[PDB]
């Protein structure tokens, strides 16, 4: 398999696909009108939700995984007891830190907030 | 401001493996002159935990029992096929790899099955290094009768199984799998150059399988790894993850450890190739002249356990010289220890120039030199695979003995 | 559930200089 | 480094060893002494074969003086030196100074699973179960790993002593 064209330059044959598979051209197509729809679930909170089903994928026993997410958190409220409570809340912080911690970037504690909020004061009213 | 200021693999490679929930974080899929690699595609940076770099899920493997009896998972053998007669009457204990291969021509000629699409990207005939494929003027080359010996063996048992197998009368379901015999020597270099084995959890079922998996066959080899597999039963993906706190750069290949605590000769038999770092190599000396082995250690910063020599690489700082060959050197070095007995420089000498003489000798009796044979594979032009392979090996082997001579030589320096 | 299973050398010895 | 200076410090290190080697710290110190007039600079090879040979006739407090010496000196003391001192400790039962020169050697960047071994395993052969537990007891919370052997050992000697606890 080894051949050199003379000018110290190695020659080398290129793996290709040479064969027909029709799952590639009907599965590799997008959705054009879902972001009002990715918007209202990062609002509303469902990625956090994939991430604790991401999570107890690599966990054979889900009590064991509540309990150490449990004393994580405790470990985070006694170390920095001033940080959480508010906008950040410890187990939050835990969820996050754990998907963060395969190399997936998550939000830190999953805390976000309005933008739009018409300066100090006016809190959201919810339609029911 | 902005306007003031190896190859990539072929697209499809991966897409027929995304297509189907195989994923691959932060590492990008290159081809090179001497293979197929996984490099980091970005920096991976250091996490508490182990990262996930790649995800293959289990029904794009080919597996089967490690143990009788043969059952594959996931189950593509129909009931009644002759294949399975052909796999079942094969030796449980040594013939694994016969299986295999009967597994991948059954997948090869598999209309729907995933690996005949993935089976263009398995290294050909002339591509793979697997001594199966290397002829006797290549095995020549070893310059180790032993070696020769077990792949000439090697080869002789699986023309013997093909030629029982794939005789005149055989069904055309069966000699279409392999018309000639060189194709089956091709499956079985191939089963036994990506095979994996693992202990897998199939719902309740925990078990030991010979796995052909894709996506994670093209990790290279390592002795000092940033990669290992693990088995996630829940939803049958087998997983390649970084190491923990080990942070990776971008071009960094990723790498695992395909046999913990194997020499060279047992990864040429079974991968067909070597490295020049192996800490597990062994040199044959007569015993006679020993060193200290606290001392051996001490200078070139090799702790633990006999099981588990590390370099420290913070006290060397820029020591390029201690490596996985000084380690086997100090694994295979005649040693003495007496708890707290301090070792005197004399004899210290005298045993570093007896086990230098040797080391010379050693060198002497191979036909040429390490520097000749990196001289040749440079002006190597029409040659296989295996015959570089070979030169390699023994190129590898004289490197050792040559780093197993400077490291007596700065040992017996720094011994004061 | 969740309650199975029960849930000084080397200082002040430097170097003089 | 001439082939002089190389030749006088192989004869000095020769004699200093083979004085080590031969249970007589004072000798040791009469070669350091030597090597001082002489002009070649105690490296830490001639302060740890002073330190082997205090500690080989059972002398803990002149091999903790020689270690204060190699300190004092400037040099960084080998990790022979160091598990030579907790092996006397060891010996000795002198389970906080094992702990004090664990905790030394941790801070000079040393392995020190292999020098807790060998505390943990002197202390329980010279009689101290107590103190071995407890030893063994820090270095395993503390994240360190044992042998099977070891692991077995302490098992086996704690219910022996009728100790469920440890
Ligand atoms: N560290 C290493 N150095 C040289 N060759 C290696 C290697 N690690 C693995 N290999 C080779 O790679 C094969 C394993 S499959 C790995 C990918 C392969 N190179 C390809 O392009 O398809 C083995 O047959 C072995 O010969």
């Amino acid at each position: 398999g080894i051949q050199r064209d003379d000018n110290g330059r190695r020659i080398w044959r290129r793996r290709t696909l040479t064969k027909k598979d029709d799952m590639l051209r009907y599965k590799l197509q997008r959705v054009p009108f879902v972001e009002e729809q990715v918007r209202k679930i990062k609002e509303v909170g469902k990625v956090m939700t994939m991430d604790i089903e991401r999570l107890l994928l690599s966990e054979d026993n889900r009590f064991e995984f509540v309990n150490s997410v449990a004393a994580e958190a405790t470990e985070y409220v006694e170390k920095n007891r001033d940080e959480y409570g508010g906008t950040k809340k410890a187990i939050f912080h835990v969820l996050s830190n754990r998907v963060n911690d395969l190399g997936f970037d998550r939000p830190e504690a999953y805390a976000e907030s309005d933008p739009y909020k018409p300066g100090p004061g006016y809190l959201k009213e919810y339609y029911t | 401001f902005p306007l003031f200021q190896l190859e990539s693999a072929d697209p499809d490679f991966y897409k027929i493996g995304y297509v189907r929930r195989v994923r691959a974080y932060g590492v990008e899929f290159k081809e090179g002159p001497d293979g197929f690699g996984i490099y980091a595609s970005k920096d991976i940076e250091p996490r508490r935990r182990a990262r996930v770099i790649m995800e293959i899920p289990h029904e794009l493997m080919i597996t089967i029992r490690q143990k009788h009896p043969w059952m594959f998972f996931p189950d593509i053998v129909p009931i009644g096929h002759p294949i399975f007669d052909i796999i079942n009457s094969t030796d449980p204990e040594r013939d694994w790899d016969l299986r295999l291969a009967c597994l991948l021509l059954f997948s090869f000629d598999r209309e729907d099955h995933f690996w005949r699409l993935y089976g263009d990207f398995l290294p050909a005939a002339d591509e793979c290094s697997s001594l199966l494929l290397a002829t006797e003027e290549d095995l020549a080359e070893l310059q180790d009768p032993q070696l020769v010996s077990t792949i000439r063996q090697q080869q002789k048992r699986v023309l013997e199984f093909w030629e029982k197998n794939w005789h005149s009368g055989v069904p055309l379901k069966i000699k279409r799998l392999a018309e000639d015999a060189e194709r089956f020597i091709w499956a079985v270099s191939i089963a036994q150059t990506r095979c994996i084995s693992m202990k897998t959890r199939i719902g309740a079922l925990v078990q030991d399988l010979n796995m052909m998996i894709p996506y994670a066959d093209m990790l290279n080899h390592s002795f000092e790894p940033n990669c290992f597999l693990h088995w996630r039963p829940k939803d049958r993906i087998l997983e390649v993850m970084s190491n923990a706190g080990q942070a990776i750069k971008k071009g960094e290949e990723m790498t695992i450890n395909y046999m913990p605590g194997q020499k060279n000769n047992m990864l040429m038999e079974r991968y067909g190739f070597s490295t020049p770092v192996n800490p597990w190599d062994a040199i044959p000396f007569s015993g006679d002249s020993r060193i200290h082995l606290n001392s051996f250690l001490s200078v070139f910063n090799i702790f633990g356990l006999p099981e588990e020599y590390y370099h420290d690489s913070e006290l060397s700082g820029d020591d390029s010289f201690v490596d996985g060959a000084v380690i086997a050197a100090a694994r295979t070095l005649p040693t003495w220890s007496d708890i707290d007995l301090p070792p005197i420089p004399s004899a210290e000498r005298k045993a570093v120039k007896e086990l230098q003489d040797e080391c010379r000798k050693m060198l002497a009796e191979y036909p040429t030199t390490s520097e000749q044979d990196q001289k040749l594979l440079d002006s190597l032009s029409e040659a296989r695979t295996t015959f570089a392979t070979a030169v390699k090996y023994r190129m590898h082997r004289k490197m050792f003995i040559g780093k197993i001579i400077k490291a007596l030589d700065i040992y017996q320096e720094r011994l004061l | 559930g969740t309650g199975f299973n029960k849930g000084d050398i080397l200082f002040y010895h430097r170097e003089f200089c | 480094v001439s082939a002089l200076e190389r030749s006088l410090r192989l004869t000095f290190m020769d004699e200093l060893m083979e004085r080590a080697r031969n249970r007589d710290p004072s000798g040791v110190s009469e070669v350091i002494y030597d090597m001082i007039a002489a002009g070649l600079s105690p490296g830490p090879r001639s302060f740890h074969g002073l330190v082997v040979a205090h500690a080989l006739n059972g002398d803990e407090q002149g091999a903790m003086h020689s270690l204060r010496k190699e300190l004092g000196a400037g040099q960084r003391p080998l990790p022979e030196t160091m598990i030579a001192l907790v092996r006397l400790s060891g010996s000795k039962g002198n389970a906080q100074r094992g702990l004090e020169l664990l905790a030394a050697m941790e801070k000079l960047n040393y392995d020190i699973r292999q020098a807790w071994l060998i505390l943990v395993e002197e202390l329980v052969r010279t009689n101290h179960l107590e103190e071995a537990n407890k030893v063994f007891l820090k270095g395993a919370r503390g994240g360190m790993r044992a042998t099977d052997q070891l692991y077995d050992l302490m098992i086996e000697e704690d219910c022996k002593a009728g100790d469920h606890s440890n």
